[PDB]
RNA sequence: CCUCCCGCUCGGGAGGAGGCACUCUGGGGGGACUGCCGGCGAUAAGCCGGAGGAAGGGGCGGGCGACGGUAGGUCAGUAUGCCCCGAAACCCCCGGGCUACACGCGCGCUACAAUGGGCGGGACAAUGGGACCCGACCUCGAAAGGGGAAGGGAAUCCCCUAAACCCGCCCUCAGUUCGGAUCGCGGGCUGCAACUCGCCCGCGUGAAGCUGGAAUCCCUAGUACCCGCGUGUCAUCAUCGCGCGGCGAAUA
């Protein structure tokens, strides 16, 4: 394929759980792709992901997110 | 001489080994050469079974161990040597069987 | 340098099966392949083959074991019969290609009957075996 | 699904730091050789455990908070 | 069989199921390398319990994954050589040992016409077969939406495998597509990402649903 | 020459192993490595031997007898003692340690084995309840 | 090869296919697939070789194993009826023997008033013990003997 | 050391002496306890992560089910309050019925083929059960089975062969060489006796079914999925119930 543009994204720390059927796990990100570097963004990552994993961006426009949280 | 075997059987554990260790302890000593109380198997019995009498909805089911464990000896003494050493108590429940051969 | 023993089975039947139709003393009776054969076949084949394999498989056996008996040569095959949507079970060989086969070998004096009840290999048996199998073990190392 | 120790075990050792705290160490073994002899052995597993706390109210009675 | 002897003097060496070397591929990928056992050895069967841990099965061979994803359709009746089946059906209705099979025949029938190692038509199968996005129908806060969720390295595998290992089941369907074929003939058009892979239909759809809900 | 009697067990695959010098013999319950049928789970066998090296297996009589139900049950006997047959032998932490880092089936047998069919509620199988439909 | 046809005609004028000797007399009502091979052992033919590669002289060494079985060879639980109606010691069945043979003992049994004919007739297995809900969702066994 | 076979004379295999090493048998003992190390947490409890190790943080699988309730289930196992029967709602007998079917559903087996069928060969288990009982082995019979007969009241003998496996060969995707219903016949076996109403073996016969709507069940690892194996009860009806080992995952 065309790459799109592949906008490598490791995640820095997995902050809880999201969906009804809990299927999302937000996970906050951070970026080393050579156009932007560094940018932190909250995305919905699904399936077992570990701290330091890596997660291919589809779009750079995104951030979905709600919070709360731990008493 | 008669080679003796005393082929012992017991239903509970702790029945069986104190005959074993007292019979292999008081032959020791007097005319007898003795070969070791040998284990063989426990023939552990299975029977396996319904306990409810409905036989209705879900029926928790029993399983049942019989163990019958058989402890075994050779022993070269007489037959008044063999007497001598079947004089002990028995708990209540261990069967012991003589075959005499020369 | 061989025996039975080093030599693979698929191998060592066809090279067995050749020296059954070749010395030629063992051959196929008419009436054990026709319809008196072993369970329920498929198809029945028109084989020579096929009786050179029931009875050398009936050497290696005798080598293996001492008194093996008609009993457990029939229940040693693999294979089973329908009962309907029960599903199959175990049932044992045909009689005939064993009782015959056998008493083929016994005439030849590649078995015989001991004194104690069963069969045994004779000299004449273990000997055209080891022969074979060091013809067989000597070609598999050549064959890369 | 979840780990607690039982409150028989922790009875036991508590007391058993108490009358003689000396006696007993930073090993797991040694504790364990004292505690057999001291109560009752009414089995293996437990008689592990029960030693398994004693040396954990050993670390804590240096720190200062011994609950 | 003389061949077949050489298929055990050629994996000693080391390779897999008798004449694939282990180090004719690369992962380029750094994100599916951690996630894949092309770098280990020689046998899939290994039996060397997964899931046991967090990640107990991503160290699972390639094709030890394939074999029981391959293996996966299965009730009740009974197989035995008699005259007896399925009870190991159009896929293993029954064990991962008559599978082991068919995945060797595939790799044998993938590796005829392209002529490759096939454990790099394969793993470039695997990469391809795995969409990049899914929707799932994921409400939060009581609110239903249909939402961009990107897939994860290990989730992405897993769709890939079983997309390859659900769309030549369809096929194989009393059919001259051999599982041995319908898989070798499934496993070079996903690694070429073609439009014959029920495999890379589902892979594309499950993007682009994903991409008009976003 | 030398003596080491080892064990390998996996899924009551039982191996009874020998490790003495001479050349290059491999027995199998008696036969030759060469009389299986499976390519499979021979190459099994095979991985510790060239993990080491040729060199250590042609020098070396390996008779084996494994006694287990599984044809790759056999194999993988046969996997577990090989490999503890040739860290015996040379010694060092080289063969044990380059063992492990490959995989722990060479060195580690199982902790379990396999479980009893639970009585269950008249149906077939440990882990089931017969089907229901009565709502 | 002995001389391609692609339809030799076997057993009268019932037709010989091309799918294989031994699956193309089983058709023919009377030789199944275990019997057919029984007369490729006397007749002398190759079993395995495609159906129609038969010159005109091997279709008369057939006919003839079929009239009288139990004259070349052929056991008598190997033959099709062995001991037939009483009186008969064995005989051979085929397309229009089979289906008088079977039509005569049940046209026998209705006339005995038996628990055997009636039981053909009215829709029913007479040891196979439940009708009580099987050939089930309308369905039928089709009894004896063919709906293709 | 000794008998047999083979040999390229290097060397492979069996038997018996011999030897208890090994597997194993069953009785006892140690080993795992958040002990230690890091992080989260109130420095407490606890959760997470790490090392060493055969095994780890309820290790893992069972038994073990409070006070009670659904007037749940059983007086048709027994025990038992009350009522009822008294040539009978007793008692004995043969025969028939429970196995009747236009149909409806529940729980299951077998199944719609090339990951296949035949044929042959070879490498593999475990729980168990065995005296009018398991039956070596030898013989006759196509076989089911029959005749003879060793051992065995049992780690020492028998059922017994595992099945899945793999390798070569024949066969070449059709309602078929699938699939086995239904029907004719020949024949065994138990009991007084298997038509109603047994199972098997052989030949002939050869049905529906070519992946199933609405709907819905089961389970989370040596598990499911899969393959055979035994036992109970027991002559004989097992596609059942209980239990064993072989292959060996998905997702959480």
């Amino acid at each position: 394929m065309a790459e799109d543009e592949g906008y490598p994204a490791e995640v820095i720390e997995i902050i809880g759980r999201t969906g009804t059927t809990g299927d999302v796990t937000q996970v906050k990100v951070r970026i080393l792709e050579g156009r932007d570097k560094g940018r932190v963004i909250r995305r919905n990552v699904r399936g077992p992901v570990r701290i330091g994993d890596i997660l291919i961006l589809r779009e750079t426009e995104r951030e979905a997110r709600e919070i709360k949280s731990r008493r | 001489m008669q080679k003796a075997r005393i082929k012992i059987a017991s239903t509970n554990v702790r029945s069986l080994d104190e005959v074993a260790n007292q019979i292999k302890q008081i032959a020791e000593r007097t005319g007898v050469r003795m070969s070791g109380p040998i284990p063989l198997p426990t023939k552990r019995i299975r029977i396996t079974t319904r306990k409810s009498p409905d036989g209705e909805g879900s029926a928790t089911f029993d399983r049942w161990e019989l163990r019958v464990h058989k402890r075994l000896i050779d022993i070269e003494a007489d037959e008044r040597a063999m007497r001598q050493i079947m004089r002990i108590r028995v708990p209540e429940d261990v069967t012991i069987e003589i075959e005499l051969i020369s | 340098m061989a025996t039975v023993y080093d030599v693979p089975g698929d191998l060592l039947v066809e090279r067995v099966a050749q020296r059954l139709k070749e010395i030629p003393e063992i051959k196929p009776p008419e009436w054990a392949p026709f319809v008196k054969t072993g369970r329920h076949k498929e198809r029945l084949p028109e084989q020579e083959d096929w009786w050179y394999y029931r009875v050398a498989s009936i050497l290696r056996r005798v080598y293996l074991d001492g008194p093996v008996g008609i009993e457990r040569l029939r229940t040693y095959y693999g294979g089973r019969k329908n009962r309907g949507h029960a599903p199959e079970k175990f049932y044992k060989a045909g009689g005939s290609i064993i009782r015959k086969a056998l008493q083929q070998l016994e005439a030849a004096g590649f078995v015989e009957k001991v004194p104690g009840k069963g069969r045994v290999i004779t000299p004449k048996g273990r000997s055209f075996l080891d022969k074979i199998a060091t013809e067989l073990k000597k070609e598999l190392e050549e064959i890369i | 699904m979840g780990k607690i120790r039982q409150g028989f075990i922790k009875r036991v050792a508590r007391e058993l730091v108490n009358k003689y705290p000396n006696e007993f160490t930073t090993d797991f073994e040694h504790n364990k050789k004292k505690v057999q002899e001291l109560t009752n052995v009414t089995s293996k597993k437990i008689r592990n455990r029960i030693a398994g706390y004693v040396t954990k109210l050993v670390r804590m009675k240096m720190e200062g908070k011994i609950l | 069989a003389k061949p077949l002897n050489e298929r055990f003097f050629i994996p000693h060496e080391i390779k897999v199921m008798g004449r694939w070397s282990t180090e004719d591929v690369e992962v380029r990928d750094p994100s599916l390398k951690p996630y894949i056992n092309l770098e280990p050895r020689l046998l899939p069967h290994t039996h060397g319990r997964h899931a046991k841990k967090h990640f107990g099965k991503a160290n699972v061979h390639i094709v030890e994954r394939l074999i029981n994803k391959i293996m996966r359709s299965g009730g009740s009746h009974y197989k035995v050589a008699g005259h007896f089946m399925r009870r190991e059906h159009r896929s293993l209705n029954s064990k991962k040992v008559k599978a082991y099979e068919v995945v060797k025949e595939a790799f044998k029938i993938i590796e005829q016409r392209t002529g490759k190692n096939p454990i790099q038509v394969l793993v470039w199968a695997i990469e391809n077969a795995a969409p990049r996005e899914d929707t799932t129908s994921v409400m939060f806060g009581g609110i239903r939406y249909h939402v961009a969720v990107d897939i994860s390295p290990m989730r992405r595998l897993d769709v890939a495998l079983r997309n390859i290992a659900l769309g030549a089941s369809a096929k194989c369907y009393r059919n001259k597509m051999s599982f041995a074929e319908a898989l070798a003939e499934e496993i070079i058009l996903a690694a070429n990402k073609d439009p014959k892979s029920y495999a890379y239909s589902k892979k594309l759809e499950i993007e682009r649903i994903a991409e008009s809900s976003r | 020459m030398r003596i080491i009697q080892t064990t390998g067990k996996r899924k009551t695959a039982i191996a009874r192993a020998v490790i003495r010098e001479g050349k290059g013999r491999v027995r199998i319950n008696g036969k030759p490595v060469e009389i299986i049928e499976p390519e499979i789970a021979r190459f099994t066998i095979l991985e510790p031997l060239i993990l080491a090296g040729e060199e250590i297996w042609n020098s070396v009589d390996i008779d084996v007898k494994v006694e287990g139900g599984g044809f790759m049950g056999q194999a993988e006997a046969a996997r577990m003692a090989i490999a503890r047959a040739l860290v015996e032998w040379t010694g060092d932490m080289s063969l044990k340690e380059k063992f492990m880092k490959y995989d722990r089936t060479m060195l580690v047998g199982d902790p379990r084995r396999t479980e009893p069919h639970k009585p269950n509620r008249s149906t077939k199988g440990p882990r089931a309840k017969r089907q229901k439909s009565y709502r | 090869m002995a001389n391609f046809r692609h339809i030799v005609r076997v057993a009268g004028v019932d037709l010989d296919g091309n799918k294989q000797l031994r699956w193309a007399l089983t058709a023919i009502k009377g030789i199944g697939i275990n019997f057919a091979t029984m007369v490729c052992r006397v007749a002398g033919l190759d079993p395995f070789m495609k159906a129609g590669y038969l010159t005109d002289e091997q279709v008369k060494k057939i006919e003839e194993i079929l009239a009288d079985p139990v004259a070349h060879g052929i056991p008598r639980w190997a033959v099709n009826r062995p001991k037939d109606y009483e009186t008969g010691r064995d005989l051979h069945l085929i397309t229009a023997k089979l289906d008088m043979a079977i039509r005569e003992d049940i046209m026998r049994l209705r006339r005995i008033r038996a628990y055997r004919g009636i039981r053909h007739e009215l829709g029913l297995p007479v040891r196979g013990q439940r009708t009580r809900s099987n050939f089930r969702r309308g369905q039928t066994v089709g009894v004896s003997r063919k709906k293709k």
